[PDB]
């Protein structure tokens, strides 16, 4: 909401810089998977420079960014959350299980995604909010007749004018999508958040449903696992064959991935490229592979959204 | 005028519990929940956390006939280090 200049951007690149050198502490030992945090906050800066160099002489112009402000005052938030994080974590930082390591991975992921959508508003280093294209017609159609141009939405905003065309029953289901489609967790959705979240569960014509049958009661959604946090979960139903997740990639975003357990002693993932996930889920519990939601024997019925 | 504004058991065992609370107004970035039996000292509680973003929780392990006092109270990041509003406390005995 408050203006950037080149000051408050060198205050940010040094707060990422001490989370950096805090996460390179050898006792931490951190992963190499993403959201590898040690990639994702020099990747940041780097993306950061590219558009400083563009708006090079632009500098005033790009401080009043709405998306840009809001941006860096959340990248800000964000590093100063995690600086605090070691600081009350203190040495049980460097015990994998604790959960400060488990604080720590969220806000990498948020890291991740933040990355992505800075890239994604600004390809190549130049604003590109305002001609974002949404990959979805009936979903472009709703971002643009309800907000136009704009490029960012405070919540309540996009929660009303949502709630006219797909409308929710509590607060407390707003607050799970919320959860869901603000990956950058600043309380505004984006056209880059909006884009994702209307691929993963289109149709648009029953968006919030395909929300609750696949997400909010599902056993087997995963939200963010990587591939070998999928098979490392159903390393634990090997005598359970047909028992199967699907999950979320921080990398691949707004895509599914689905793994399941083989009669084989196998655990292996696939990928729906042609199919909605219900389909998908749907096709392969006929086909019997999708059987045991995350090792249960009630799978949900995902025919209705049809 | 705490946060959460209501407070409530909804699931009952001798030994565990199932709370929730409302949805806010505000933004939460995290809750930090506290348990123990009534009149007691604070060396006995017994704290955990869970998201801003979920209105539930389990708590396990409580010998049954006794009175616990929870808390929950709800953390806002600021500038500093996370900061509290005012917090909703029951009592209850299972």
């Amino acid at each position: 909401p408050g203006t950037v200049d080149k000051k408050m951007v060198e205050k940010c690149w040094k707060l990422m810089d001490k989370v950096v050198r805090l996460c390179q502490n050898p006792k931490l030992a951190l992963k190499n998977s993403p959201p590898y945090i040690l990639d994702l906050l020099p990747d940041t800066y780097q993306h950061l420079r590219t558009i400083l160099s563009r708006y090079e002489g632009k500098m005033e112009t790009l401080g009043e960014n709405e998306y840009f402000r809001v941006f860096m005052e959340n990248l800000m938030k964000k590093t100063k959350q995690t600086i605090s994080l070691f600081k009350e974590g203190k040495e049980r930082m460097y015990e994998e299980n604790s959960q400060p390591r488990r604080n720590l991975t969220k806000l990498s992921l948020i890291f991740s995604h933040m990355l992505a959508e800075l890239k994604g508003i600004f390809p190549s280093g130049l604003f590109q909010g305002d001609t974002f294209r949404i990959t979805k017609a009936d979903a472009a159609e709703f971002w643009r007749k309800a907000f136009g141009e704009k490029t960012i939405v405070p919540w309540k905003s996009f929660r009303q004018a949502l709630h006219e065309v797909h409308p929710i029953s509590s607060g407390l289901e707003a607050m799970a999508l919320k959860s869901t489609i603000d990956l950058t967790c600043n309380d505004y959705i984006s056209v880059f958040e909006f884009d994702i979240f209307t691929r993963l569960f289109q149709p648009w014509s029953s968006l919030l449903r395909n929300w609750n049958s696949l997400a909010v009661t599902h056993p087997g959604y995963m939200a963010f696992l990587t591939y070998d946090e999928v098979k490392a979960r159903l390393q634990k139903f090997i005598h359970k064959p047909g028992s199967y997740i699907f999950r979320l990639s921080c990398t691949r975003l707004g895509q599914w991935a689905i793994g399941y357990v083989t009669a084989d002693g196998n655990i292996l993932q696939t990928i729906p490229h042609n199919k909605p996930l219900f389909q998908a889920l749907i096709d392969g519990f006929r086909e019997g592979f999708y059987l045991f939601p995350d090792g249960r024997n009630q799978n949900p019925d995902l025919t209705g959204l049809c | 005028s705490s946060v959460p504004t209501k407070l409530e058991v909804v699931a009952a065992t001798p030994t565990s519990l199932l709370i929730s609370w409302d949805a806010p107004a505000v933004t939460v970035d995290f809750y930090l929940i506290t348990y123990g039996e009534t009149g007691a000292a604070g060396s006995y509680f017994q704290a955990f956390e869970v998201p801003g973003s979920k209105s539930t929780a389990t708590i396990s392990g409580l010998k049954p006939g006794v009175d616990y006092t929870i808390t929950i109270y709800a953390e806002y990041y600021y500038e500093d280090g996370y900061y509290i509003y005012s917090p909703i406390s029951i009592n209850y005995r299972t």
